[PDB]
């Protein structure tokens, strides 16, 4: 009786979903396509209680939850979403990708030249506080397990052939980096006090 | 009246089909069947095992 | 009798085998058991055990 | 399971009896019935003449 | 204004696509949203390319992969579901909990749930096939890791302290006879290849 979805919007969204975020340099035509049918993405989503954030700045689309406004889970819990707390390691590395995120943006416009840093620039910002793990291999090892679990996490690129990651928009969406700039302050406080 | 007094003692076979000079087909392949397994002369021994 | 019990826990498999098998009549399977029991009153193992 | 096994053959025994009875009397019936059809053609083929 | 969705059937519709599968048994009230408003749940997957399987006699609610106007093509890969492809001796298991299950219910019934056999009665049935490891440990670890998977799509309960299973009604349709004869066949094609 009642007429089917549009084949492609259901197939973008159901691309999103399963990348979370997405890029127009990365997939155009997806991205045309679902900004061409927001409504019916959020439409489909809004189900789920969930829906779609964009960055046309930066050229990114990302899901995003709407649930009904601030209910008593001000830390907010959704059946189909589960939550994560990363690692004093993990956030150290993702304090070190924002701040030089944050740098990149300025010397090097809001995405307009996709972030990027060496493996061979980050490596010194964490040994400033983690100091030399034992040799080279191990650094590189390490960091590489971190930018790796990153990327699952959909902030970071693998590094190129000039070891030279990229970094993902998603970085600047995060909902409360206070806490990144709590912990940075208390990590370069402790290696000024410990050194 | 023979169909009849087959049905009362039935268990689980005779309880599908009717009791006529047209169902007689199923009565005989159950007595058939019941035949070919020998299975009421083994009592005798079984009761020593 | 160890010995007699593997005799037991194979006669055991070989019966579910054959009653995987599409074939057997109900006497077949009722009959199967008795000649296992008469099977083990034969060896030195099973006479030992009778 | 064995005793009620025998209980149910017991009974259909005398069934097959009497169906093969009944069946006797049936392919009887044929044989009069076609008397009664022929009956007047005989008569008539001694009457011509 | 806004196509939201009542929040009792988001409710209801979330659980149903976190978990697969909806038993008015232990979630009534779920169950029952589900059936006043299945043909929105229809509509809701429909997007997603998934459809809603009903069957009332097991008081049972589960997702199925929808037709696309491609049938999905090797509907495993749907880009939303998160487990891998069925295979064979889970089958070979699923087969005997199906038989285990069809004699519980000419014992009893259809839409009841009391079914259930101990690690020690699965064990024959699988040795039969899968020949002895050596130890009954290494014999109960195979089980027990299958049980695990099988238990990861719902089959069956967590093996409980008593070493036994509950067998889960859905597997009425996951060892749905036409595609039990559809296995059959591509048992046949395996005999093809085995030649």
């Amino acid at each position: 009786s009642e007429t089917r979805t549009l084949q492609k919007i259901r197939e973008a969204t159901q691309e999103l979903l399963k990348y979370g975020l997405l890029e127009e340099a990365s997939k155009p035509n997806l991205y045309r396509i679902v900004l061409s049918h927001p409504e019916e993405v959020t439409r489909i989503l809004e189900p789920l209680d969930l829906d779609i954030g964009i960055d046309e700045i930066r050229g990114l689309l990302y899901v995003k939850v709407r649930l009904d406004e601030t209910p008593a889970q001000d830390e907010w819990a959704h059946p189909l979403v589960r939550r994560q707390r990363l690692n004093l390691e993990q956030s150290l590395l993702v304090a070190i990708l924002r701040q030089h995120f944050v740098a990149w943006e300025q010397e090097s416009g809001t995405g307009a030249s996709q972030a990027q840093i060496a493996i061979d620039d980050l490596l010194p910002q964490l040994q400033i506080y983690l100091g030399d793990p034992g040799s080279e291999s191990k650094e590189r090892t390490r960091l590489l397990t971190l930018l790796d679990q990153l990327k699952g996490h959909g902030l970071v690129t693998s590094p190129d052939a000039h070891e030279r990651i990229v970094i993902r928009p998603i970085i600047a969406h995060l909902a409360d980096p206070i806490n990144l700039q709590a912990l940075l302050a208390w990590l370069r406080e402790q290696i000024a006090q410990q050194t | 009246k023979r169909m009849s007094e087959a049905k009362r003692v039935d268990t689980g076979a005779l309880v599908e089909a009717g009791a006529d000079l047209d169902d007689i087909p199923v009565y005989l392949q159950r007595l058939q069947e019941l035949t070919e397994e020998a299975l009421p002369e083994k009592l005798n021994r079984f009761l020593d095992y | 009798f160890r010995r007699v019990e593997d005799s037991w826990r194979e006669a055991d498999r070989a019966l579910r085998q054959s009653i995987i098998g599409e074939q057997y009549h109900r006497g077949d399977i009722v009959e199967r058991l008795l000649n296992d029991q008469d099977a083990l009153l034969n060896t030195p193992e099973g006479r030992v055990f009778d | 399971e064995l005793e009620t096994a025998r209980k149910q053959q017991q009974s259909l025994q005398p069934v097959a009896l009497s169906w093969e009875k009944y069946q006797k009397q049936e392919r009887q019936l044929a044989d009069w019935l076609t008397l009664e059809s022929l009956l007047p053609l005989w008569f008539a083929q001694q009457a011509s003449h």
